[PDB]
Formats: structure tokens, sequence, C-alpha cells
């Protein structure tokens, strides 16, 4: 229905058959990434939950597939699975854990 | 001396007219498509066409059907070779059989 993703879709009459106005999604500006498959921190690997790994060149952040908006990368949306020696591509960077500034105050 | 059946079908006006779409484009088309199916997942079917390299594109697909994309990264390899000796047996059956 329609090109692109999809929303709704609204009927309408006509002689002899039937009109659709199908409402949808498109994405319309576009901009240059530097990614990385996963994160190395103290040995174990960190992937991201729904999301995808970014960097502008300095930071590392976690976005959205099909809209861009930068978050810190953290624990909570992280979920860890085997070491740093097996994934191709990895780079290096900390992971935030916001248990430690609770448990420091 | 040997006459075929086209030109005694030719000769009482039964014409094949010629096809708009040649070989050629359709093979353009194609290549287009598969171009666009490498370098872009499945953007370029909605809006335009956006880089995504080609195993970040595995572990969505993954995702997709259910698996989460730690088991991909860990086992890289053993896909390249399943997915090389799945074409070469397909291209072994298509050159074997003939029907
Ligand atoms: C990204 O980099 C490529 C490589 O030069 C360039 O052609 C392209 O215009 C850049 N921007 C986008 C949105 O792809
Ligand atoms: C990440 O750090 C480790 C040591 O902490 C190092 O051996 C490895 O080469 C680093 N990764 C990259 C991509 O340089």
């Amino acid at each position: 229905c329609g090109k692109g993703y999809h929303l709704m879709s609204f009927p309408q009459s006509a002689p002899h058959g039937v009109v659709f106005l199908h409402v949808t999604y498109v994405p319309a500006q576009e901009k240059n990434f530097t990614t990385a498959p996963a994160i190395c921190h103290d040995g174990k690997a960190h992937f991201p939950r729904e999301g995808v790994f970014v960097s502008n060149g300095t930071h590392w952040f976690v976005t959205q597939r099909n809209f861009y908006e930068p978050q810190i990368i953290t624990t909570d949306n992280t979920f860890v699975s085997g070491n740093c020696d097996v994934v191709i591509g990895i780079v290096n960077n900390t992971v935030y854990d916001p248990l430690q500034p609770e448990l420091d105050s | 001396a040997a006459r075929d059946l086209i030109c005694a079908q030719k000769f009482n006006g039964l014409t094949v007219l010629p096809p708009l779409l040649t070989d050629e484009m359709i093979a353009q088309y194609t290549s287009a498509l598969l171009a666009g199916t490498i370098t872009s997942g499945w953007t370029f079917g909605a809006g335009a066409a956006l880089q995504i390299p080609f195993a970040m594109q595995m572990a969505y697909r993954f995702n997709g059907i259910g698996v989460t994309q730690n088991v991909l990264y860990e086992n890289q390899k053993l896909i390249a070779n399943q997915f090389n000796s799945a074409i070469g047996k397909i291209q072994d059956s298509l050159s074997s059989t003939a029907s």
C-alpha cells in the first residue's frame, strides 16, 4: 500500500470501483556516520538492544534505526555476550553504568 | 531445400512481434536490484538508498526472524561457508538437471 512504510489508508467511492489514499512515511534528509558492530569494555562485548552504534568521529552514540537521536552508551540499553576476540571490527570505548554514581553518593 | 515451419507460418500472415524489453535492459534491472539489495538492505524500497555493511544487515535480518544478533557475529565464517556451498550446490543443480 503505497511507496514507503505504511501508516493508514482512507477509501473513497468512485464510479465502478474504489479509490484509496495510502498515507505513507518517507525519510528525507541523510547523514554519513561511522559504525561498529560492538563495543569492547573490560574484555566483554556490548551489543545494541534496539538500535545501532554510530560515531561522529569523537564520541560514540546508540541511535534508533530510522530516526537520528543520540544517546549515551549505558548498560540499560545494551546486553552482554561473549568476549572481544570473536567479533570483527569491534572498537574500544567505555560503557557508562548508572549504578556507580548512585553508589558513590 | 528443407523448409522449416517458421517460414511456412510467416507466409500465411502469422507474424510474431518483438518485445519492447530486450534481455540487456532486463539484465540491467536485475543488476540494479542485486546492487541495491546487497549495499542498501531494505531501505531503498521505501525511500532512498542508505549504505549499511553486510554483516550488520544480516544481524538485522536475524533480529527480524527471532534470533538475537550475537549468534551471527560469533558464527560469521560458518554462515559464509554454508552460503558459498549452497550457491555452488544450486549451480550444480541447474547444470545437471534440465527439468
Ligand atoms: C557520504 O560520503 C560519500 C563518500 O564521499 C559521499 O559521496 C556522500 O555524498 C556522503 N553523504 C551521504 C548523505 O551519503
Ligand atoms: C583495545 O584495547 C586493547 C587493550 O586494552 C588492545 O589490545 C586493542 O588493540 C584495542 N583495540 C584496538 C582496535 O586498538
